[PDB]
């Protein structure tokens, strides 16, 4: 059972934004329940299979992307090309949203919404969800610091670790290579005496 | 010792000849010690002794050193990253013509 | 612009819970404003340096501790045995919270609030505010994670870069001997032909 909080616009009211609430078990599939707010009164419905289903056929789309249509929609998955307008009609209390792509309206669902009688336990569910959101993730990231401080720590080591690798390399090297030329330097004066005497 | 006879330069600074603009290059900096703890030698300073210049994923210095090495009298080679690797996985020289 | 959001069960309406919102400049020493909501009424007010300062000179203690029992109390800081009780009369309009342990309790502090003409402006702030500051966290929680990954790919690498490295230096030394023991040899034997020519 999880949830997600988007900010929704309304033709009708422009100027004042209304929060959609829309709660879902496992996948969309299934089902949800959708909740719109305004900080004074409360709007609730929910979809069950049946009626996206009945939706999904009479719109002659594959029911493979009518889901992922709404979930673009309704979560605020839409991208900065596409722009959405809902519209929801208190009188009757009709709930409806089109796509404003090429600069033509198209239809994407309806749903038929029920006031709620007791909009303070709304609210006060909604702002306690995003309290404990809050928290949580607080504390995901101060043990996500922890750990990159961790790792830091050690690629600092590893890489001290290998300069001092280097170091020590090139020290033997050249220790070595001073030792041999010290030795075949005695080793030519030797031939050089021995060719001299020789020449006699 | 199969990288004695080849200076290579690393653009792991921002401001050319200068020690103040030390990077954090990840894998640049690993790469470059590496490279010199194989024979290689490595030159902090940017002097007519270079020979080979190395440069990472930031492809905006490469006009720079393009436009610095027409007055150099020799002219040093652009290098990629697969170039040390691969020469490193087969423990022999690779081509430059296929790493330029 | 510092706010925090903290949620408190008043003792007149313990089945329901409250929202307070504390809104400082800088610090809390200089003034906040708070503002208790319950999803349909909301009650601001405001506190200065002077009330604070005039609440400390009363209690006869230094600004540092009463600030910080300010911080432990509203800010929800309260450690792990801190018991707080607060009292909001509506008639009045009057809010005050105290420090209960045992029997024995104590007026910390006492204030006035002013019920507001529009209720749901400042809950649709809240939310938002809410909202802002999750975005902002999964964000930040988002590029850490990425960071982290990096750095521990880069790190499983340089292990085996070293490891590699330093089995090398093992057998770079006794290259190196076997290396010199070739020229040298080479070097006497031409140091024996010139002596079997110079035995004539």
């Amino acid at each position: 059972m999880e949830r997600k909080i988007s900010r929704i616009h309304l033709v009708s009211e422009p100027s004042i934004t209304h929060f959609l609430q829309v709660s879902w078990e496992k996948t969309l599939e299934s089902g949800f329940v959708i909740t719109l707010t305004d900080g004074h009164s409360a709007w609730t419905g929910t979809v069950s299979e049946s009626e996206i289903s009945q939706e999904a056929d009479d719109m002659a789309m594959e029911k493979g992307k009518y889901v992922g249509e709404l979930r673009k929609a309704l979560l605020s998955g839409a991208g900065p090309a596409d722009v959405y307008t809902f519209n929801f009609s208190k009188e009757s209390c009709y709930f409806f949203f089109e796509k404003n792509l090429k600069d033509v309206s198209f239809r994407l669902g309806s749903f038929n919404l029920e006031k709620v009688e007791n909009p303070a336990e709304v609210i006060r569910e909604l702002i306690c969800y995003c309290l404990d959101t809050i928290a949580e993730n607080q504390a995901k990231n101060e043990h996500l610091q922890k750990e990159n401080e961790r790792l830091l720590r050690d690629w600092n080591d590893v890489q001290g670790r290998f300069e001092k690798c280097v170091s020590a390399k090139e020290a033997l090297e050249t220790d070595l290579y001073k030792r041999f030329i010290l030795v075949l330097n005695e080793k030519k004066t030797k031939i050089r005496s021995l060719h001299n005497k020789l020449l006699n | 010792s199969m990288f004695r006879r080849h200076t290579v330069y690393l653009d792991s600074y921002a401001v050319i000849n200068d020690l103040s603009t030390k990077n954090e290059g990840t894998r640049l900096a690993i790469k470059a010690l590496e490279l010199r703890f194989h024979g290689a030698k490595v030159v902090s300073c940017l002097a007519e002794g270079v020979s080979h210049v190395i440069i990472g994923e930031d492809h905006s210095r490469v006009a720079d050193f393009k436009a610095f090495r027409r007055t150099f009298k020799r002219k040093f080679k652009i290098l990629k990253e697969s170039w040390v690797t691969d020469s490193i996985d087969k423990c022999e020289l690779q081509e430059e013509n296929q790493y330029l």
